[PDB]
């Protein structure tokens, strides 16, 4: 039951947060895979262990979930998605809606025609330090 | 203490004898007044950790 | 299955009106009907519960006597009953 | 009768002292009542059966059963002093229906009247036509009544009679002798529909 | 967390009172033959069986 | 019927209304505890005789009126009582 | 008489054959020491349906199987090989082995 | 079959559970069994609303005990009542047996499975009701085409999915070759609790009592007793006692906790009888006057 | 029929429970018609304990409270079950669920009688009655008042009180989601008693008074022993004395706050020095 919350609750900070941040990432990856391949656990805890996986790793390493919305109140299909979410126990579909709370993470910066490009915008990282997530 | 409820219960436990370790991975236990038992190899223990006339916990 | 025992004395109390130790315990596992005190072969003794169809009152001490393995309770009686040293 | 469920009504009148029905009307009602259990079981045997006296602060004697051993263990204690509160049984045949057995059965009352109403006529001929709508019928067996004044029990089953799937009739029995075996006459083979 | 302590003093009772039926009959009577460590202990009965068994904490 | 607040009566009171000797009704006061009217002690000293107890009595039309103004006495002192009880010791009071 | 006697009979086949035993000691009325004829000596409470003058050490005393505790005070007991020495005696004489002796 | 079945979570009231628990505590080692009166929702939720049993015997749960005119008797009742449960499961329990599933109890949960599709089998533990702790299961079949093809990780889907170890030894054993052993939630109401809670009319004036001086005369003098012998130790204590950690003090002033600890806590307990006598003496004086 | 084998009425949580759960069952009657169903428990003994009870639709009208339906078929078809259960379990009089009781429960009483070795009507309450007690238990009596009133059927109490058994107590303690600040084992309970016994004797006070009015005016028959009683509650009133607290509690008190302050002063210099170097070497180490 502790084991169950505990993971998936990991996976959501996690997201777009890199092995060359936090050793944790490395450890939580990992775990993931092998609690499916292995018998070990108890199937009480793998449903937990495996939901967090997805969340994790999400969207091929290019998605997060938002802290707000753009300025003011929690982003709002975002809130309720989770909500659902944290009951999954009495049945199991409740799990899906996850996807609701991922967006992709693109900065846009327009042309003058009003269509996606590739425009560059500054950001004061080092790429020693961020990189998108390595795969399990 | 409330968790201490759930703790207690058990189907008891003993201080018995190992008579000899077996090298057939299972360990040969006798409780003090009642017959042999063979049971097998713990985590906590396996064949160069259990070695003849060992009063053990049970 | 039933065990063989003897009759070490009769105490006797009627059929589950006793001396009044009747609690909030159970009545069904404590309290006795019309009852012997038995000692049995074992080596070991017991206050017994007797059918309350064929009271403890008929039987007397000296007695060699079946017993019910499960709960205590006299079924019946058997004859002079030992080994094959006391059958020549 | 036939997927019935009914409430048997025994008097208890002043009037049942009489020697018309040998030896008394008391006694006479036992094996009335036993010919009402055996005749309805007879049409259809899917029906059941119950027992209520009116005496004192009125008490169920037996609820529906199939079993006639049962009515008969009640009816021997009644009282003789007693009077007939006719409106008052028909009010325990609707609690009845609630909770019984056969909870799905239709609503009948058969009703022994062996003395004159109590029961104030007006509050009677009004109290049928609620009556009519939940779906059950009252059948009055009439020679206690007849023999004082005119049936006014003949207005209450008039009105009663509707669509309710069940009927009712008036069954006059002569009010001398004729013993217990009179039954024979009432709604327990004489029985209609409403439908 | 200063309502809370009043609340966890409720909680020891309820917990004591719970306990308490363990504790008590079916008892059995040992000899205390020897001390392992202060949380758990070895004593021998008189049917001859020695146990490894726990210290409850109603007693020093 | 009279004293809620006390139960001590003085046998001077008997003395003038039964017009009868004080020597007599020390001694008449004796017989009425005997039969158990009254329990209690007599303290001949202080001129007393101190009723511990008194006997159940059948309805009587004193009586009645007593009891109702002893249960209104007691009630008010009760809801005055239940605030103090309240008001003080506020950590636990949960 | 039948329906007594067989409902009073189920009460027995519930009820088991419980542990008869003896007062080692008795510390208080809460805690009495028995020593149980299994083998096996126990702590056993007490029920305060009984006096604790009639249990005191030496007597028997019923103990329970369900629970461990004194059910019942028991009369003090003989073994059956007292029975048959205190039941014989007969062949007797009136007075004498040899009169005038 | 692993594409239907599922595990039934098991919301137990309160009048089934303290039910069961008593019947089969007086009949051991006689082993009672019956039918659960409940009401199925979901394709799991189970509530067991009541229970009734079924005939005990010294063999304890067999066959012959489980007949089908105890049953359709039973509904019959029902019908009269007006109450409307279907059969939800079935019950026993094992004094005689651990929480595995014995081999005339299998036999015995095949029948009852054939009156209900939906069927769950409870272990009760009479014995363990007498202790503070209170160990019992509820389980569902599982069938043998579903372990070969499904395996019994099917049963957890679409549930709460919690799988019960009770100790190792046959219990366990016993477990993993029979059923899928699934968890036990309560079922309350408001209501349920308020009755519970519920004490006495006499409890009232029971605070209020003024404890007798004589009573108390007897706790004052084994307070002062006590605290004496003690005043001593504490006198002693005090000359040394300049460093910290208050349990090497206990060690040092000889035995367990402090001494000055010991004589707070005699002060206190003559405290408690105190605050009952002096608050109960004037104001049981006041208030009846 | 004896009414025999009681001097002490014991009702066990499980009676109460079950007459709310079963008024959803039956038909969702809610105490709108009142439903007397069957009392179960032990027999064999001197007290009577009430393991079980079970609910028997009887309907009783609110136009008229002479007239009811009682199912009588379901008591003799339950008989024979309840030997499956236990052999301890026979029927031993039969439950009320209030609001209140009628002199029509002595008609319902004569009919229960019949079935019962020792008929008793207790009254429990569909709503919990206070905090106190939610049952009374009164036992039926032939008696007459001096107050001019020959042979009546009345209820008059007996003593009750709420026991438990080994099985069923445990089972109480997993269920409750309550912690009990009213458990009474303790100091901290003893208070919180106090408080509320205080508000019980009000509760109760108020009745006495009301029913010594009916007699007066607003005529209301007179039970002797409820007078009897009454007059004897204020004869035994004194006046108080004594009773204080020490100086002691304090003493302990103080001793521990000088130990712990002996080994601050020798530990300040140390301590307060280091600091500053400490701080500047957290921030650095921070950093990585």
């Amino acid at each position: 039951y502790v084991r169950q919350g505990a993971l998936i609750a990991s996976a959501l900070i996690m997201i777009q947060q890199t092995e060359i941040t936090c050793p944790k990432v490395n450890q939580f990856r990992q775990l993931y895979s092998k609690v499916i391949n292995d018998k070990h656990d108890d199937v009480m805890a793998k449903f937990g262990a495996i939901l967090a996986q997805g969340i994790l790793d999400a969207g091929g390493h290019n998605v997060t979930i938002s802290l707000q919305s753009r300025t003011g109140h929690t982003h709002m299909p975002s809130v309720v998605g989770v909500l659902v979410f944290t009951q999954f126990w009495f049945w199991f579909p409740l799990s899906h809606f996850l996807s609701l709370a991922y967006t992709p993470t693109c900065i846009i910066g327009l042309n003058k025609d009003l269509k996606m490009p590739k425009v560059q915008y500054k950001s004061n990282c080092k790429p020693s330090t961020f990189a998108y997530p390595a795969p399990l | 203490l409330r968790e201490e409820l759930q703790l207690l219960q058990e189907q008891g436990s003993y201080v018995g004898e190992v008579v000899r370790a077996m090298d057939k991975k299972k360990v040969l236990v006798k409780v003090h007044p009642e017959g042999k038992f063979v049971v097998d190899v713990d985590k906590n223990i396996d064949i160069n950790d259990v070695t003849p006339n060992c009063r053990v916990a049970l | 299955p039933y065990l063989v025992s003897n009759v070490i004395e009769l105490l006797d109390v009627d059929p589950n009106d006793q001396e009044e130790d009747g609690a909030n315990i159970d009545l069904d596992s404590q309290r006795k009907g019309k009852c012997a005190v038995i000692k049995t072969s074992t080596r070991q003794t017991y206050f017994l519960p007797v059918i309350g169809l064929v009271d403890a009152e008929k039987l007397k001490p000296g007695d060699l006597v079946g017993v019910n393995k499960d709960s205590y309770l006299i079924l019946e009686t058997l004859p002079t009953e030992y080994d094959s040293r006391v059958k020549a | 009768m036939v997927l019935e469920s009914t409430m048997v009504c025994v008097d208890n009148s002043e009037y049942m002292r009489n020697g018309d029905f040998l030896p008394t009307r008391l006694q006479a009602q036992q094996d009335a009542v036993n010919i009402v259990c055996h005749s309805k079981t007879r049409s259809n045997p899917e029906n059941n059966v119950g027992l209520i006296t009116l005496a004192n602060d009125c008490e169920v004697l037996t609820t529906l059963t199939p079993d006639t051993g049962r009515i008969l263990s009640k009816l021997h204690t009644v009282q003789p002093k007693g009077k007939i509160t006719f409106c008052t049984g028909i009010r325990v045949a609707h609690l009845a229906l609630k909770h019984r057995q056969g909870k799905n059965h239709k609503m009948r009352i058969i009703a022994f009247v062996g003395s004159p109403v109590e029961d104030n006529e007006k509050d009677l001929v009004k109290l049928a036509k609620r009556l009519k709508k939940e779906k059950v019928n009252v059948d009055i067996i009439n020679f206690g009544e007849e023999e004082v004044n005119t049936e006014k029990l003949t207005a209450f089953v008039n009105t009663l009679n509707g669509k309710d799937g069940t009927g009712s009739h008036l069954v006059t029995v002569p009010p001398g002798p004729s013993l217990a075996d009179a039954l024979i006459s009432s709604p327990i083979l004489a029985g209609e529909g409403g439908a | 967390i200063k309502d809370e302590q009043k609340n966890l003093k409720k909680e020891f009772l309820h917990a004591q009172e719970e306990v308490k039926r363990i504790q008590s009959i079916p008892l059995v009577i040992g000899q205390f033959l020897e001390a392992v460590d202060q949380n758990t202990a070895i004593v021998g009965s008189t049917t001859g069986s020695n146990y490894y068994v726990r210290i409850l904490s109603t007693i020093d | 019927t009279r004293p809620a607040n006390h139960r001590q009566l003085t046998f001077e009171e008997i003395a003038k209304s039964a017009k009868i000797t004080v020597n007599k009704v020390e001694l008449l006061v004796m017989k009425a505890l005997s039969v158990g009217l009254v329990r209690g002690s007599i303290d001949e000293v202080d001129k007393r005789v101190h009723m511990t107890w008194v006997q159940p009595r059948v309805l009587d039309l004193q009586q009645i009126k007593g009891m109702k103004d002893r249960l209104e006495l007691w009630c008010t002192d009760v809801k005055s009582m239940e605030l103090l009880v309240e008001h003080q010791a506020q950590d636990i009071l949960t | 008489k039948q329906y007594e006697k067989s409902e009073n009979d189920l009460k027995a086949l519930q009820s088991v054959g419980q542990i008869v035993g003896e007062v080692l000691k008795q510390l208080t009325e809460e805690k009495f020491i028995v020593k149980a004829t299994n083998g096996p000596r126990y702590v056993v409470g007490c029920r305060r349906q009984l006096d604790k003058s009639k249990l005191k050490p030496g007597t028997r005393v019923a103990l329970d199987m369900t629970t461990l505790t004194i059910m019942r005070y028991l009369p003090r007991e003989v073994d059956p090989l007292v029975y048959n020495m205190s039941h014989e005696d007969p062949g007797n004489v009136s007075y004498s082995e040899i009169g005038g002796l | 079959a692993p594409a239907v079945d599922t595990a039934e979570q098991v919301y137990i009231s309160s009048l089934a559970l303290l039910k069961m628990l008593k019947h089969g505590r007086a009949g051991v080692p006689m082993e009672v069994m019956g039918l659960m009166l409940g009401e199925f929702v979901d394709d799991y939720t189970v509530r067991v609303i009541d229970v009734f049993a079924m005939p005990q015997s010294g063999t304890g749960v067999s066959v012959e005990a489980v007949d089908p005119v105890f049953q359709a008797k039973m509904l019959d009742m029902l019908k009269q009542t007006g109450r409307p449960e279907m059969v939800v499961g079935w019950y026993h329990s094992h004094p005689g047996f651990g929480c595995w599933l014995s081999g005339v109890d299998i036999n015995t949960q095949q029948s009852f499975e054939a009156l209900s599709e939906r069927a769950v089998a409870v272990v009760v533990d009479p014995i363990q009701s007498v202790k503070g702790k209170v160990v019992i299961d509820a389980f569902r079949l599982i069938n043998a085409n579903m372990m070969v093809l499904g395996h019994e990780p099917r049963q957890t889907t679409s549930n709460l999915g919690h799988l019960n170890k009770p100790s190792i030894q046959a219990l366990i054993h016993g477990l993993n070759r029979h059923y899928y052993s699934i968890t036990i939630n309560y079922r309350k109401n408001e209501l349920e609790q308020k009755m519970l809670l519920n004490l006495h009319k006499k409890s009232w004036m029971e605070g209020l009592t003024l404890q007798d001086y004589s009573e108390h005369c007897k706790h004052n003098e084994s307070v002062v007793k006590e605290m004496l012998e003690l005043a001593k130790n504490y006198n002693k204590a005090v000359e040394e006692e300049d460093k910290m950690t208050p349990e090497q003090l206990a060690i040092k002033n000889v035995g367990k906790q402090d001494p000055k600890r010991h004589l707070e806590e005699h002060v206190d307990v003559l405290m408690t009888s105190n605050i009952v006598q002096c608050l109960a003496a004037m104001l049981d004086t006041v208030v009846f006057k | 029929m004896p009414e025999l084998a009681v001097q002490k009425v014991v009702v066990h949580p499980l009676v109460l429970l079950s007459v709310v759960d079963h008024f959803n069952r039956i038909g969702k009657v809610g105490n709108q018609k009142r439903v007397v169903g069957v009392l179960l428990g032990s027999w064999q003994k001197k007290v009577l304990d009430v393991s079980n009870s079970f609910a028997v639709p009887f309907d009783e009208d609110d136009k008229d409270d002479s007239v009811w339906f009682l199912d009588h078929d379901y008591l003799e078809n339950m008989y024979g079950m309840f030997k499956k259960v236990n052999a301890r379990e026979r029927i031993v009089g039969w439950y009320h669920t209030g609001p209140k009781l009628h002199k029509n429960d002595i008609a319902i009483n004569e009919l229960m009688k019949r079935y019962c070795p020792n008929s008793v009507l207790v009254i429990i309450d569909v709503k919990p009655k206070d905090l106190g007690l939610p049952t009374e238990a009164y036992i039926s009596v032939e008696e007459v008042h001096d107050d001019g009133t020959p042979t009546s059927k009345t209820f008059e109490h007996v003593t009750s009180e709420i026991g438990a058994e080994e099985a069923e107590e445990v089972g109480v303690e997993h269920l409750l989601r309550d912690i009990k600040d009213t458990t009474v084992g303790t100091l901290s309970q003893r208070i919180t008693n106090q408080v509320h016994g205080l508000k019980g004797l009000n509760s109760k006070l108020l009745d006495i008074r009301t029913y010594l009015e009916k007699v007066a005016s607003g005529k209301l028959p007179i039970n002797h022993h409820i007078i009897y009683q009454l007059q004897d509650v204020f004869n035994l009133l004194p006046d108080a004395s004594l009773q204080e607290f020490v100086k002691a509690f304090y003493l302990k008190t103080n001793d521990q706050m000088v130990v712990v302050y002996l080994a601050s002063l020798i530990r300040s210099v140390v301590a307060l020095h280091n600091l500053i170097n400490n701080k500047i070497a957290n921030r650095d180490a921070e950093k990585k």
